[PDB]
């Protein structure tokens, strides 16, 4: 945090990222409809694996 | 229906040539009042949606 000499002085900083899972069995045209009109908070990352 | 006491003259052309002259006291009587019953549906379906 000083800009010159002062080796001692510091700020630790950290960035935690958060994951969750949701599995969803036997899927249908019904619910995946749903899923699809429903709209998620912005700045959360949402990644499909199919399969 | 109901026995009415009818008149056979022209009063005034109210009877022209198919009409007929009704006097109020019948509609009084509730002489010709009758009953209708309707039906109304409101459906529901399970929707693609």
């Amino acid at each position: 945090i000083s800009p010159h000499v002062n080796k001692d002085a510091r700020d630790q900083y950290e960035i935690r990222t958060h994951l969750r899972l949701v599995d969803i069995v036997e899927p249908t045209e019904k619910t995946v409809d749903a899923l699809m009109r429903l709209d998620l908070a912005a700045g959360v990352d949402v990644q499909i694996s199919l399969g | 229906g109901q026995n009415m006491r009818v008149a056979f003259m022209p009063w005034n052309g109210y009877n022209f040539e198919d009409s007929i002259l009704v006097s109020e006291r019948v509609v009084q009587e509730d002489r010709f009042t009758t009953i209708h019953i309707q039906e109304l549906a409101c459906v529901s379906r399970d929707t693609k949606l």
